This record gives C-alpha cells, structure tokens and sequence, in this order.
C-alpha cells in the first residue's frame, strides 16, 4: 500500500471536477494490478451510477461492502460511500457510513452539515439536535448556522434557549446587515414571532410582551400580512375588541376578497347572535365595496324574513345575469347544499319572472344565461327531460359556447349515456382546439365511456412527442393522476365485463347443434389475451403514485440546506407539514383502496384456481398442436406473431424506459409470491405511521386485517368506528355480522383469537346484536338487518354482497332487495351496479 | 364563491392538476416546490368557501340535505375529487410569481417577475385575475420593494391581451421569436411599479359616471352611533 | 367599447367556422371546402364577428385577381355569410358589409358581387336594401347541395368608389 493510494489520490480531483472518463480509466487501470482495492471499487460504483449504469454499479458497490470486515479504513471511501447511498434513497446506511468516517478522524466539518440534512428526512431530532450545533460551533460567520440552531431548538423543545440565541445573535450583529438581507431578517423575526407563540399560552403577561415585541419590531418587519394576522390574534386572546376590530377593518382594506376576514371579524364583534347587527354591517360595508361577491354571499346566511331573503337573492342574481358569468350557479352552489325548499322555490320564482320579461333577440346574453342557470337547477333537481330541452334551446339560440356542451355532456353521463355524451363533447372540442380543460375532460369522459385508444389518440395531440408514437411518457413525465386512475377503472370495467361474457358464453355449453360457438375461437381468445394484457398494464400503473409520492419525498434533499441559506424557517416548517400530510390526499386513498382490491381479488382467484376441478394433463395443454399437421412450424409462426404483436403495442404503451424497469408486460406483478406482505410493507406502513384520528378509512383497515388472523384490529377499529360516526349505520351492523361469521368454529383460523373476539363482544355490546344465535341455521341476519338498520342503505348492502361467500345470508333474495332499495337513485349509478357491483 | 388567499404547500399538487387544465408547459414538483418555498409572500390561490347556512332550524326543515355528507349521518369524509382541498373548498385557480436570482453580470436591481397566472376557464369573467395580480403586485411593491414588473404573454389568448395590454395596462417591452415549445412567438412585456398607485382601496370602483363619492375606510365607524335596536336610524 | 367587435379566425377555431354553415344554411356547403381554407391559391379573407364576447356573424370571402378569362366580376366574392336569425335587426350585417367593401377597397378593387338563392326573398331584400343591383336573372343550375339537389342562383353586384 504505497502507489495505490498516490493513484487515488491523483484521481481523486477528476471526481471532484467535472471528469467521468478519465477517472474511471484510471480506476480501471489501478484494478487490473489489484483487485483487492476498496477504496478504487468504491469510486468505481459511484462514478457508474452517476453516468446511466445501474447492475453494474451495484454490483461493484455490492463487492466493495463485502470486501470490509471492520471499520478502519480512509474516510473518502466512507464519504463515496454515503454519496452513494444518498443517491440511492439509502438514508440510515449513509448515515452510518458517515459516522463511521467522521468517528475514525476527517478535518471536514462540511460533512456534519450532511448529516443534519439525512436526519432531517427520517425525522431522527435527538442527534440532529447535536449535530446542528457542532456544525454551529466548528463555523461562526453565517447566518444559516443561527437559522438551522433556532430551529432544531424550536422543534425539539428548547424554546427559552432559541429566544436567547436569536437575542444574542440581533445584539452582535444589529446594524450590520446589508439591504438584500433585511427581507430575510424580516422572515426571521417572523419565525421568532413564532417562537414567541408557543411562549403565549394563556399569560396575561407574557401575551402583553409579545405584543409589545411585535410593535416594536413592526417598522422593521417587511411582512405586514402574517404580523397583522398574528396581532389580531393577540388581541383575540387578551380581550381588546375595538383594536382587533380596526386591525381587521385594516385587513379588509388590504384585501376585501376574503371569507376568512370576515368570519374573524363577525367573531371579534360578537354580533353573531343578533341579525339585525349583521344585516347593518353588511349594508353599511356594502357601500365601500360594490365590485366584490363575499360581502353580498355571506349575507344569505342569517336572513329569517322571506321577503327580505328574496329582495336580497334578486339584488345577488340580477347583475350576475346582466353580466353573464360562467358561474351563477357555482354562486349558489354551497347554498343548495344546505338550503332547499325555502330558497331553492323563491330563487326559481324570480328568474322565471326575470325571463318571462326578457327578449330572445333584445337580450340575447341573458337569454342564453337564464337558459343556463334553470339547466344546472334543474339538474340539481334530479330532472333530466326539461333540462335536455333547455340545453338544447340554448344551442339553437347560440351555439358558440364550450359551457352548454360540457352541461349537455353531464346530462348525458348521469343518464347512463357515456358514449353519446363523449361524441358530443368531441364534437364541440374540435370547435376550437386551444384549451386543455376541455381536452381532459373529453379524455375523462371517453375513458368513461369504456373508450380507451381513442382517448389516449385524443390525449396525444398538445403532450411532447420525441421517443415515442404518443404522449404517454410526456404524460407520466409531467405527474399525472387524474388520467392514471380514470384509466384504470375503463380497463378494471372491461376486464370484469369478460366474466360476465365467459359466464353467458359458458352457459350454452353447446346446446345441441351450436357449432357457431365452437367453430369461432381465435378472435375470442385473442380478445380475451388482450384483456389480460391491459389488466396487468392497469396494474403496473397503479405502481406509479405511491412511487411519485416517495419520489417526491425524497427529492426534499437540498431543501433542507436551502431553507436555512435563503432564510426561510416557516417554509421549513410548512414542507415538513406538506411532506407529513402527503399520505392524506383523497386521490392517494384511492388508489390504494383499489389497489387492495385487486390484490385481494388476486389472492382469491389464485387461492381458488390453485386445487380445484381435476385432471390437470387434459388442462394444461392449451394449444400450438394440430396433432399431423405440422405443430411446431405453426406454433414456431404463433409465437413469432404473437412477439412482433407485442412489441408494437408495449411500443404503443410505452411509458417506462427499458434500461429502468424490465417488468413492462406486467406479467410479474400479477403473478407475485407474497401480495399482502408487498402490499403492508409498500402501501400500508407509511398510511399507519402518517395518518391522524377522525379522518382514518376504516373499512380499508377492516378489509386488511381481516384476511391476515388479527381480529384484535378489526375489533379496535369497529369499536372506535361506533364511537365516531354513531352506531346507527348499516356498515356497523355489516361488519358486525361479518365478525361473527368469522368467529364460527368452521372457519380455519386461531381458537384464542375468535374466543377472546367472542368474550369482548359479549363485553361490550351485549343488548344489541344476538350472540347466541351462531349455532341455529334458520335465523335469517337479512330480516334482522332490515327490521334494525333498514335496507335503504346502498353501502351496507354493496359489503354484504361483497362478502357474501363467507357469510351465508343467501343471494337472490339479497340481490332482489338491492334491485329494489336502489331504485330511489340516480340511473347511471343503478346501471354501473347492475352491470359490475351485482 | 371566489376567496383570495396565499399560496400553501398543502395545495400545491392540486396547484400542478390545475396546470393540467391550463396552459400546456408543465412543470416538476421541483420547479413548484422550489417557487412555493423560496418567496411565498408572492404567489397567491383562489378557491371557495362553504359555511353555515341555517342549520336544522324549523322553516322548512330537512335532515335529507346533502352538504358533502355532514347533516346527519352519511359518515363525515371528504368526496374523491382532485380538485378539492377540503370539505366544502376548492381551489379555482393561482398566480405564481417568483424573483430574479440567477446571475447577470450586470448588478440588476430586486424586480418582479411574473411566472404564471393559471385561472379555471368555466370560473373568468367576474375578477379573479385581475385581483390576484393586483394583490401581488401590492405585496411585492410592500414588502421586497420591486422596481419594476416584467412578464411574457401570447398572441392568440385575446383574453390574456385583454388581461394584461387592457385591464392591468401594461407597456410591451419586446418581442421574442419562437420562445415557447410549440414556436410561437411571444411579447414580453414590462411596467415600472411605484407606491403610491398599486393600492386596493383606490381601485373599490370599477367604473363610473362623472363624478361620484368614493367612499373608503378611515378610523373607526362601525363600533359608532348606537345600538341597531331602538335608535333613529334603525331601520 | 362597442359590443360588436371583428376578429381575424385563425385555425385552432377553424372548427367553430364549420358549425356556423351548419346554424346557417344547411345543405350548402361540405367539410373539405373549409378545411382546405388554412391548408398549407387563391385569396382567403375570414371575419368572425363577436357580439359581447360571443361569437355571432361569420364572413369568409375569395378574391380572384383573374381579368383575362373573365367577362366583369373582378374583386371580393362574398362565399360565406352566416348570420344567426336571433342576432340580426342590429347593424351586424350592415357592419360585415361594411367590413367587406373595407377590405375590398384596400385590395385595389372596385366591385363585390355576391350570389343569392332563388327561392328566397327576405334575404334577396335585405340584401337589396343595402345597395346592390342584380345582374339579368337567374343562372340555370348553379347552387349544388349536400345529397344532390338544384335550384337557380342570383347575382347582386355593386361597384365601390
């Protein structure tokens, strides 16, 4: 060991300046006279991840680890090989690697700031904590330093010793500040203000300080929206009305434009409890500001006087109708939802009396509008053929508008008329080809209509279009969920649509002379290839969001160091926020329910199709076999075709790259060993450590560990579930039923489990469900359940279906009661149910 | 309705799902995240509010209303809509406004630069853009002291031309030949911004006659005169 | 300003154009005569009129600088003019008319013709009431619809100083 490390040492500022190829000649070089070298195997893996390499890479990094037996070694080696790690969202292995280095001697206290970013992704504070002040105390001449020490304080719970520090640190250094850092200084104070928050309380003192403070530091704060913001809630917490008040006329003059304002407002006054107050203020507030909505909104929400109500409803909608905008009934959108036979009436009153006055050819405009604003109410109403009608009096009056297509479009669809309404809507997007709402919403509703190719040609038109025949790679490029998850479900209906085709095609069973059905095969079994092959395309999409989720987690790298260079703490604190809420997005939990879905469905299937029926020889023959007919030049031609059909069309759906997932066909994933520990150590972990108390599915958490032997979970959850929403809902009385179907000796499971599920529920409810009625099989749970919960619920009884095979309840009675309960609601609902659900 | 706001991270990626339905040139969750993170006391959001409206009460009274399920029972979550950010609010629209940062060579002073102004086009034509730059416009102007203001617009969008040229009132600096990813031509265009015309309450009236009475906000005046209950100018 | 306001149609809305032949007078017109007007030898001149911000009056004209092979018709050939029947009574036509011999007048010429249906008399009238003058009669043969049917055609011409 003598020439090796001079070579590395010399080939080290090739890596350390912008050099690739020259470094790894020379690491080759070194390896062909040693292959033994640690430190070269190290560089070697590195520097062929960052190029495109990846097996490769990780093959050399692989040997370099196991080419260590202690930890005694240079620290560059270490270094490379915590680089490496943070490149490949390795976070504890780079933070061990750089402990070990920093433990054995380096001279680079830059390298502990490293750890302070690495920590600060796994949430690890107690060392942070003392790793942000080493990285402090070894540099003294930046304010990032100060920044990142505040915070580490701030969060852990050092609120007195961050105080302290930000006071010595305006006292050393108060009026050396140049201008560019007065905004950033501004922030800071902010932050301190922040601090000085969590020092508030409920103090009389203490609150009197902070305002104090806040006062003082006011002429130096640039930030005038969040410091008024905070002294309106100082003065809301110590009892001055008339300052809060003029601070949030202030905020009001800086921004009428908002609902916050005025709730704080109405709260501050306390003159919520009398009307005629509020009716003034609004009046008098009215007068300053004509041009804005809020302040003629709100007032629609504590008039009791029905003249009053309707004079203050047409003094709202005539200057909406005069000017036309394209959202009157978005203006009266919340107000549906909690009004209706006492506003609705009236509303409709006055705009039939304000048309009955109008002009097709004086007024077109409001014409045309009115026409519009009766379309949605009606809508709204459940009514279908009078809406029609008006749409399409609106379109012969003027049919240059995208809004009466979309409308006309939305009839269609809650009519069960998909395909009717993407026509139309394709036909009044080809008016003019600018817009990108109208294109996603045609893609939407196409994909809606079990029209897949041609929304994906409809799609490719404004993406980038490069290495590819479409826009599905720009598409994934540009962080897309919408389309993935309507997508998937067109591809979900048409795969479940073919048991259904299978089932009547089966049905036959070649009755007789029924030749038809056996003399065509191929386009049926070519159709049915196609259909698998776009169900396990749907799968490995829906093994994109949880990926852009991670992705988007672990690219919060640089972030922590740029947060604390610019100077931007309550940033920090709002990514950290983000970065913890991200698990709770309602499209997230979408897509996971129906991930479980399908895994489950998988697990079933493969559970059921493993031992049954016989004679496996006489079914595993499958075709490429024409007995004396040349069967393995045909089947040699099969293949063929069937590869250069393939080719083209994962060339057609091409989306990942070749070089970084292999798994294109998705022939893998439907075919997995394990799905439920995939499915817990992938999609349910980061669900169960990142998720609050009210807002937690817990039919998901039910569905998941029913099928894993704990019954302990499914009972917390029922329990906290019936302390929540109530325990008059159906899917409390299903799930109950389910649970004691479970418990039943029959099923293969764990005695102790079912017995101490049995001895809780005997605990806990014991005058609501019958407990001791397991061992008689003519007690019906259906009649039960209708005479308690009833059978007007839709989704106790879409669970009951659901899990009908372990819960023997019947079948055709409980789908004729779903037939009959579902009538009460919308037709393309009742349609979906009756063609997939039932 | 309409409610102007600032521009949250909890949002941001309904933020990019609005970009989806607006202009084409789409963006990372870098580039937002790095815009939302770096000046957040520039970009602004416009969603709606949902609030009380005689609950329960006896007037026609009706426990079978819908309000996103939260009259009674029905549970209580949030419907699966990504446009949606909370029981009762979504976002219509944003303005993305960040600083000049990158080197110059030249000593340029601390300017405003608009992004990107992406409004839903079912919810225009009734001030929401222009409110939002305005207040952008006044926060920069109050806080980071911006001289001036520059931005690019099109050609075809009459309603940007109307926005900006017309409405704002904006001065074009230049023109720049094939700017965008489809080669369409752009004008760039560029205003000096001052104190003391960039303020809210002197733009309370959209138009007027000849000559009003341009009432505005002074001292204290609601917390004045009586009780609304008995005196003279009760009703 | 004024709530009738014109616009050049550009291509992007070349598909909205096509709609209005079909709000107008159907069987007239195809899909290849307007898609062939922004394929890239004659020359095109298209208008939409906007009345408050929607789109109401279409004009889409062809100049033919052809005088050798021609007895006397030379200048703006007025093709297509939509007018809805619920926007009218306005001075929309009279605007687009006045548009027409704007453009006419700039193009170096000094007369716009214009063919008219046989079967109609409102129109012939309205169009008369302008200022036009009709050439003889009646052209045997002349107008071609979509399934096949044949009627006579008119011409109004008028010279612009």
């Amino acid at each position: 060991l003598k020439k090796e490390n001079d070579q590395f040492l010399e080939a080290l500022k090739l890596y350390e300046g912008k050099q690739y190829k020259k470094s790894l000649k020379l690491l080759d070089a070194i390896l062909k006279k040693d292959g033994s070298h640690v430190d070269s195997l190290a560089l070697k893996g590195l520097d062929l991840y960052s190029v495109g390499e990846k097996d490769d890479a990780a093959s050399y990094v692989a040997n370099a680890i196991r080419k260590i037996e202690g930890a005694s070694a240079s620290p560059i080696c270490c270094h490379v090989l915590g680089i490496y790690m943070r490149n490949t969202k390795e976070y504890k292995e780079s933070i061990k690697w750089f402990t070990a280095a920093l433990n054995n001697g380096s001279t680079n206290k830059q390298i502990y700031r490293d750890l302070a970013t690495l920590q600060s992704q796994i949430g690890d504070f107690k060392n942070a904590l003392v790793s942000r002040k080493k990285y402090w105390e070894a540099f003294l001449g930046y304010r990032a330093n100060w920044t990142s020490l505040a915070v580490a304080q701030d969060v852990n719970g050092e609120r007195q010793q961050a105080i302290n520090t930000l006071s010595q640190f305006e006292k050393l250094a108060e009026g050396k500040i140049s201008d560019s850092e007065k905004y950033e200084h501004s922030e800071c104070l902010m932050y301190k203000n922040d601090i000085m928050y969590k020092a508030a309380s409920d103090n009389q003192d203490k609150l009197q300080n902070v305002l104090k403070h806040l006062n003082d530091i006011e002429p130096c704060v640039f930030d005038k929206f969040g410091l008024l913001e905070r002294k309106a809630t100082i003065y809301m917490k110590l009892g001055q009305l008339k300052d809060a008040s003029i601070v949030y006329r202030t905020l009001i003059k800086r921004n009428p434009d908002n609902f916050k304002y005025y709730k704080l407002l109405e709260v501050s006054l306390g003159i919520q409890g009398d009307n005629k107050l509020k009716k003034a203020l609004y009046g008098k507030l009215e007068q300053f500001y004509p041009r804005c909505e809020p302040p003629k909104f709100i007032p629609l929400t504590f008039l009791q006087d029905k003249e009053e109500l309707s004079k203050k409803l047409r003094e709202y909608v005539l200057p909406q109708l005069e000017r036309g905008v394209p959202a009157t009934f978005s203006n009266v959108k919340p107000l549906y939802q909690r009004r209706k036979s006492k506003v609705s009436p009236l509303l409709e009153k006055i705009v039939l009396d304000y048309l009955s006055g109008l002009d097709p050819t004086q007024d077109p405009i409001p014409f045309i509008w009115t026409n519009y604003y009766l379309s949605q109410h009606f809508l709204f109403l459940k009514d279908f053929p009078k809406a029609q009608e008006y749409i399409d009096a609106a379109l012969d009056h003027t049919p240059t508008l995208v809004e009466f297509y979309i409308l006309k479009a939305r009839i269609l669809k809650h009519l069960g008329l998909m395909d009717t309404a993407a026509g139309i809507l394709e036909e009044g997007r080809q008016l003019d080809l600018q817009d990108r709402f109208i294109n996603c919403k045609t893609v939407k509703y196409f994909l809606r209509a079990n029209n897949i190719d041609k929304a994906v040609e409809v799609a490719s038109l404004f993406t980038k279009n490069d290495d590819s025949v479409n826009g599905i790679k720009d598409l994934h490029l540009v962080e897309a969920s919408w389309f993935i998850v309507e997508q998937a479900e067109a591809y979900y209906r048409l795969y479940l649509d073919r048991k259904k085709k299978l089932d009547d095609l089966a049905s036959l069973k070649k009755e007789v002379e029924s030749d038809k059905s056996e003399q065509i095969a191929n386009d049926i079994k070519e159709n049915q290839w196609l259909v698998r092959k776009y169900k396990g395309l749907a799968l490995k999409r829906f093994n994109a969001i949880p990926k852009f989720y991670k992705q988007f987690e672990d690219d919060q790298l640089d972030f922590h160091s740029y947060c604390m260079r610019k100077g931007t703490p309550r940033a920090y604190l709002e990514m950290l926020e983000w970065g913890k809420a991200l698990y709770t997005k309602p499209m997230y939990v979408r897509a996971m329910k129906e991930a479980s879905k399908l895994y489950f469905q998988m697990h079933d299937d493969r559970l059921k199709r493993k031992s049954d029926s016989l004679d496996e020889n006489s079914d595993e023959i499958q075709n490429n076999g024409q007995n004396s007919s040349s069967q393995k030049k045909k089947a040699k031609k099969e293949a063929a075709a069937m590869n250069k059909r393939k080719e083209t069309e994962a060339k057609s759906v091409a989306a990942y790259p070749s070089d970084q997932d292999n798994d294109v066909f998705g022939e893998k994933l439907i075919e997995t060993s394990t799905p439920m520990e995939d499915f817990a150590t992938e999609f349910y972990n980061n669900y169960s450590m990142q998720v609050r108390e009210d807002e937690r599915d817990y039919i998901l958490d039910f569905e998941f560990n029913y099928r894993i032997g704990k019954l302990a979970l499914c009972f917390a959850s029922l329990n906290k579930f019936a302390k929540r929403f109530g325990t008059t809902s159906g899917l409390f009385g299903s799930m109950a039923i389910v649970l004691l179907h479970a418990t039943r000796n029959d099923t293969p499971f764990d005695p102790i489990l079912k017995k101490v599920v049995t001895k809780s529920l005997e605990k806990e409810y014991s005058e609501n469900f019958p407990l001791n009625e397991i061992s008689n099989n003519s007690f019906d749970w259906l009649n039960f359940y209708q005479e308690k919960f009833g059978k007007n619920d839709i989704n106790g009884l879409l669970f009951l279906y659901r899990y009908r095979d372990d819960v023997p309840i019947g079948s055709s009675n409980l789908k004729e009661m779903i037939i009959s309960s579902l009538s009460p609601l919308e037709p393309h609902s009742q349609n979906e149910i009756l063609q997939y659900y039932l | 309705p309409i409610n102007i706001r600032r521009a949250t991270i909890n949002d941001i990626i309904c933020m990019q799902n609005a970009n989806l339905h607006n202009l084409p040139e789409n963006y990372m969750m870098k580039y937002y995240m790095y815009h939302i993170l770096s000046w957040p006391e520039a970009s602004f959001v416009a969603t709606t509010t949902t609030l009380d409206c005689e609950d329960s009460d006896e007037q026609d009274e009706n426990d079978k209303l819908e309000l996103t399920l939260d009259g009674t029972n029905d549970g209580r979550t949030i419907k699966l809509d990504p446009t949606y950010l909370a029981p009762g609010e979504k976002l219509v629209g944003y303005v993305l406004v960040k600083m000049n940062d990158d080197p110059d060579q030249q000593n340029e002073p601390p300017n405003g630069h608009i992004t990107s102004l992406s409004v839903m086009r079912t919810y225009r034509r009734m001030g929401i853009a222009e409110n939002l730059m305005r207040q952008a416009l006044f926060a920069l102007r109050e806080v980071h002291q911006a001289e001036y203001v520059s931005l690019h617009v099109r050609q075809s969008n009459r309603a940007a031309l109307h926005l900006y040229r017309d409405t704002l009132a904006f001065e074009v600096l230049s023109i720049e030949k094939s700017y965008y990813q489809d080669g369409e031509d752009a004008y760039a265009m560029k205003k000096v911004l001052k104190l003391e015309e960039l303020q809210i309450s002197n733009f309370t009236h959209r138009r007027l006659k000849e000559n009003e009475e341009k009432l505005e906000d002074d001292l204290e005046s609601d917390l004045l005169e009586d009780i609304i209950k008995q005196g003279v100018n009760d009703i | 300003r004024d709530i009738c306001t014109l616009d050049n149609v550009y291509a992007n809305n070349l598909g909205m154009l096509t709609k209005l032949a079909h709000v107008t007078v159907p069987n007239l017109y195809q899909d290849a005569f307007f898609s062939a007007l922004f394929a890239e030898k004659d020359v095109h001149f298209t208008q939409m009129a906007y009345y408050s911000e929607i789109p109401v009056g279409g004009l889409v004209a062809k100049l033919v600088p052809k005088k050798q092979n021609e007895l006397s018709l030379k200048g703006i050939q007025i093709e297509f003019l939509g007018v809805l029947p619920n926007y009218r009574h306005k001075s929309i036509g009279s605007k687009l008319l006045k548009f027409a011999e704007d453009k006419c007048s700039e193009c170096h010429q000094h007369n716009v013709f214009v063919y008219l249906p046989a079967v109609d008399d409102l129109t012939k009238q309205w169009f008369i009431a302008h200022g036009f003058e009709q050439v003889g009669e009646t052209v045997n043969n002349f107008i071609k619809g979509v399934n096949g049917d044949e009627q006579d055609a008119i011409l109004l011409k008028k010279h612009i100083s």
